[PDB]
């Protein structure tokens, strides 16, 4: 492939370089077009700027954290972090967000890596060996309430044990109810007058919940789980403009008030260099 | 001119006229059919009576009345007595059979009602107790006057509660198992034909029902005005293609 | 020696893996099969049977009662019944239909709900049944019921009358449980003339009516049902 | 690839890919035509 | 396959509309026979309603705990939890169990995995790391006594060692004495009077049993086990109506007195929306 | 059984590693997928496109 | 070599080589020559 | 493989059942060389019987 | 697939499906018919 | 290096499974079989030879 032709000195009637912007073109102009040029060659292929390989890499998607104690006496154990739960979503982080939200409407299946570790704070003889048990709660199925629940029995929903220090891996397909997730959605749910605004009410994909199995040990022990998503079989369509100012919350594209300048102001004239 | 609406069955040297029936329903799409050797255990050649035990039973009658709940009948139990179909089956250790049930019910345009007839396949009913409390055998074998889910709750007998069907089920679901209503303005018998279901080829018919065949009113009978307000139900069973196997000396059952 | 590298995920338990074990009764030799009637291969056999709905779910205890609504003769304009339809709650969560669609979690399809008659046979009556699409409220009086999908059913020797609510959506497939997003809509049903009892007769006289699923009909994502969970392991 | 003699010890099915409701949904004796009237 | 046709006006003799219901079929009805449809294809198998599917994902079928302590002195390891049992059974626990009973006769292999974690709810220099031990004791073998009898030596009988902390997987063909295993049965072990009924008498499957092999350690640990069973090559017959009511038994049909009302009574009439 | 070896590296998660995985959702149908336009397949697409340059930055 | 049987537990797609800027630099409706004058 | 053939009456000067234990045979006498019996079949092997499998745990 | 160089080394050996027990219950010298007399 | 994945289960001893294993005795030569008369290859051959029963057990 040449990436430049060799090209010579022009005196036409033919001006490549002129053109009216007010089309919506970018006209393919080269650097043959107006100068000299000599061959050379691409030696390239652009492999590494492929959607697929742009999403495709393991981004850490939520952190959260569960603890093993005796839930004697507990009365709420979601609340003892007994048992913590994870409302799925995958705007909660912001740096793989911001390359989703390069494009409107996205569609892949995800393959999800979960690293759990231990910690023990506060004087214990030893490090326990647990094991973690993250069940997926999908919107219709009856949501956990203690840590030990019949809904642990997961009968039917898909669920995992492994244990902390180690990681747990298993791929999702494309589980949306359309033809892509939408990254964004000028609509709301219902014609509502009140209802919230947004996707908020679109990515409606359930929670995960994971507990640990093991009863408890004399000491306590912190477990913190991090969820990990790649995308693979990546489909994009409609890309927009990147985002410039902060983010504030899952779902809505607010930016906060009194932000900062985002373009950097120069130091000397428009004329400086 | 044949109808869906009139139908002869002749079985044995008995014979059922209908002049208002809704067509027939043959369980799981299942003709009752003898016992293929490919599927044969017990070594004995097995006996057919054919003919004198393959006829129709008419079971005594019961009455609709407006307070009705609906009656359970157990087979082979209800046919226990009936002829040498229950002779052979006290004298042979196993036996398998299929059987045309025909239930009855007739009033006139001014009636309004409507029956469920359902057959279920192993019927384990539940005790009125709760916990694990077993239903004694007698319970479970009423004979040919069959359980009164209007009867009063006894010791050691099965719970009667209509909208659970006697296990934990919603009466509403009844539907997934053959069934056909008798609906008095369109309907006046109902015609199930049982194949033989077992997870076995053979059985022993008195320590284990097949089936309980259940007349459940629905809609409230509603008599014209003045009216008696009651019609009798009528059920008519006949065993199909029966085979009896290991015969000897004669069971004796409780009660 | 072959030399190996284990990756992310060794040694956890999904239980949805599907793979080889070794059998613990090595050589046993199971019984026959023999041939017993009824198998069922998919849950997508079994939704197209229909099952009663309780729709007249207004009464405090269950009762046989809740499967009956009720026709009143001589009423004109007005209004027999209404639910909205969100299969996996409300009239149709005790339905084999209802009981099945909410072991999943996402349904797509037509669905078949049909009213069978049992008044006396020499009474009449014309009601019109109507499903009305996402996007508007129940309606609230036939005229407004009419203007969506309809059948003007009059009662008559064919007992019963079969309904299809079309799949109508943006969106291919819906919640089984309450999303507002994924709603599907109303279903109500109005005197058409009136129902007229024959002399000597009286009262009320009652509609049964049945859901059951279209060929149509998609169901997936499987999950855990809200119907039935437990405090202490049983025992014998 | 089994890599184990008994039958039981191999992964799950395969889709039965079956499916026939007619004999859970018209198990009638006397066959329906959709749109010949139901009682003749 | 498609999934509608498209069917314009009709005004015909032919109504596939108007059926009898009292015949005990439900007729095909479709969209297409009442309303004017457009072709559409259904872009679907029913692939995860296939019973394999639905049955075939590992459900928690049974949790048991057995410990490691000093049986000096002991009268009773059964007693001590020396060594637990557990009478083999597929309805102790309930999200499988209802399941299973949409069905009257069910067919299938089992792949059990038996996750066992350990515990030192008092006071433990370190976690030790014991072995458990799970024999399948099938009826008519001896069953064992103390945490350490002849019948541990399991000559003739299958056992699986593994570690705590791990699991252990093992299939098992189908073991019934029928054709398929009853999910009902209405019927008796023979003609007594007083003898149970139900289902108990016929699923005659023996029990298995747990044990640490590891001497004691100074301090005392507790292993709970936990039992996952999955169904593969499924073969299902006569479906029958769901569970409404609540479980209290293993083996019989029986539910609580005084339950609740199973249906969700309306918030207004009969005609509210 | 086999023999085998296990090398340095065994058990590393990296997140730029593209390997097979057990699916949760065994024998689960994705939606189809209907045109949509605007499909992007290289980031090398839309640099591309010429956007506006803040060149007045002094403010 | 597919160890599973579903498609999303295959590992990452392979590089589109679609490569097609023109929806995106030249939507125009009647065509733009380089070097013709852009408006005539 | 059959495990049973069909076998109906019997009236002959040919009796199976009686032997001479004595012998110290055991003459192979099947159901159906005294009752009446039907066709049925095998269905195994006799696989977990064979010494290999039973002194193989 | 045999790993292993040795005999001894291979998995467990496969059904004799071998079966004959007359060298057990019929030892006699003399061939003895069943339904012929016991002793002539 | 070959990327693996291990199951649960991995590491168990189950007594009633058949695998291959090192020889500890590599390359030794067993004695040579001689003919024995009286193989047995089933249990099923036999249980057909008939042995008494004590059924006058009331002793
Ligand atoms: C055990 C176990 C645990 C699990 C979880 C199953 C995965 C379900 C999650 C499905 C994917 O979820 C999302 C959520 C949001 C988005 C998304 N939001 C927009 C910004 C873009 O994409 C995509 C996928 O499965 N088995
Ligand atoms: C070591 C070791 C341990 C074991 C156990 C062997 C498995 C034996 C269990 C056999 C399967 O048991 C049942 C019990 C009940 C049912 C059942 N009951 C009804 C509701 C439905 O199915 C099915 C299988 O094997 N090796």
């Amino acid at each position: 492939t040449v990436a430049s032709i060799s090209s010579g000195p022009k005196h036409t009637q033919k001006v490549p370089i002129l053109t009216a912007n007010e089309t919506g073109a970018t006209m393919p102009v080269l650097p043959s077009d107006s100068i000299e040029t000599r061959t050379t060659y691409m030696h390239f292929n652009g492999s590494e700027t492929d959607v697929e390989c742009f999403l495709g890499r393991a981004a850490c998607v939520h952190v959260t954290e569960i603890q093993n104690k005796d839930a004697t006496g507990i009365d709420n154990h979601r609340e003892a972090k007994l048992f913590n739960d994870w409302k799925i979503n995958l705007s909660s982080l912001v740096q793989l967000r911001k390359k989703l939200e390069l494009f409107t409407y996205v569609r892949f299946d995800s393959e999800y890596t979960i690293l759990a570790t231990a910690s023990q704070p506060d004087s214990a003889n030893y490090s326990s060996n647990l094991v973690v048990q993250a069940m997926y709660v999908p919107p219709g199925a009856p949501n956990p309430k203690e840590w030990d629940d019949y809904t642990w029995q997961s009968a039917s929903n898909p669920s995992v044990f492994f244990k902390v220090g180690d990681t747990s891996r298993f791929s999702v397909p494309y589980v949306g109810l359309a033809s892509a997730y939408n990254c964004f959605y000028d609509g709301y749910s219902h014609d509502d007058a009140e209802t919230q605004y947004g996707i908020t009410v679109l990515n409606h994909m359930g929670g995960m919940a994971f507990r640990i199995v093991n009863e408890h040990d004399e000491h306590k022990t912190l477990v913190k789980i991090r969820v990990y998503h790649r995308a693979k079989h990546v489909e994009a369509w409609i890309p927009r403009a990147p985002r410039a100012l902060p983010y504030t919350s899952i779902g809505r594209t607010n930016y906060p008030k009194n932000t900062e300048p985002v373009i950097k102001k120069r130091k000397g004239d428009i004329k400086s260099y | 001119g044949y109808s869906d609406r009139v139908q002869q069955i002749t079985l044995g040297n008995s014979t059922i006229t209908t002049q208002e029936a809704a067509n027939a329903v043959v369980c799981y799409a299942e003709w009752p059919e003898y016992l293929p050797d490919v599927d044969a255990s017990d070594v004995n050649k097995t006996s057919k009576p054919d003919t004198s035990v393959c006829r129709f039973y008419t079971l005594d009658s019961k009455t609709w009345t407006t307070g009705s709940k609906g009656w359970c009948w157990k087979l082979p139990d209800a046919l226990k007595d009936m002829g040498v179909f229950g002779q052979n089956m006290f004298f042979h250790s196993l036996g398998r059979s299929g059987y045309t049930v025909h239930v009855q019910c007739n009033a006139t345009k001014f009636h309004s009602g409507c029956l469920l007839v359902v057959v279920i396949p192993e019927h384990q009913l539940a005790s009125h107790e709760g916990g694990n409390v077993s239903v004694k055998y007698t319970f479970t074998h009423p004979g040919e006057r069959g359980i009164d889910l209007s009867s009063a709750n006894e010791v050691g007998g099965p719970v009667k509660d209509v909208l659970y069907n006697m296990n934990g089920t919603l009466l509403g679901n009844l539907l997934i198992f053959p069934h056909q209503f008798i609906n008095l303005r369109t309907n006046n018998t109902a015609t199930i034909v049982i194949p033989y279901i077992n997870s076995v080829p053979i059985d022993s018919m008195t320590r284990h029902n097949n089936v309980s065949l259940m007349v459940i009113p629905i809609a409230p009978l509603t008599v014209p005005t003045g009216a008696t307000p009651s019609l009798p139900i009528t059920v008519t069973i006949a065993p199909m293609c029966t085979e009896f196997s290991g015969i000897r000396s004669k069971s004796i059952v409780p009660q | 020696g072959l030399p190996t590298t284990t990756l992310p995920g060794s040694g956890q338990f999904l239980t949805t893996d599907d793979r080889q074990s070794p059998s613990a009764l090595p050589n046993y030799e199971p019984t026959p099969r023999i041939h017993i009637p009824g198998k069922v291969h998919n849950l997508l056999e079994i939704i197209q049977v229909d099952t009663l709905i309780p729709m007249n779910n207004t009464h405090t205890k269950d009762e046989v009662n809740s499967y009956l609504i009720p026709l009143n003769a001589n009423r004109q304009n007005e209004q027999v019944f209404g639910t909205n339809l969100f299969i996996g709650d409300g009239v149709f969560k005790t339905t084999l239909l209802g009981e099945i669609v909410q072991y999943y979690t996402h349904w797509s399809g037509s669905l078949r709900f049909s009213l069978m008659y049992t008044g006396p046979a020499l009474s009449s009556a014309k009601l019109i049944l109507a499903y009305t699409p996402p996007g508007a409220r129940g309606p609230q009086d036939r005229r407004e019921a009419m203007l969506g999908t309809h059948v003007v059913w009059d009662i008559g020797l064919q007992s019963t009358i079969v309904m299809t609510i079309p799949w109508t959506s943006g969106v291919q497939f819906r919640y089984t449980d309450p999303d507002t997003y994924t709603s599907a809509g109303f279903l109500s049903c109005w005197y058409q003339t009136s129902l007229i009892l024959p002399p000597e007769t009286t009262g009320q006289v009652y509609l049964l009516s049945f859901i059951s699923a279209c060929p149509d009909f998609k169901l997936r994502l499987m999950k855990d049902t809200q119907t039935i969970s437990q405090t202490v392991a049983l025992t014998e | 690839i089994n890599y184990y003699k008994d039958a039981a010890s191999t992964s799950s099915a395969g889709q039965s890919l079956s499916m026939d409701p007619s004999k859970f949904t018209e198990p009638v004796k006397d066959l329906m035509l959709k749109g010949a009237p139901a009682l003749n």
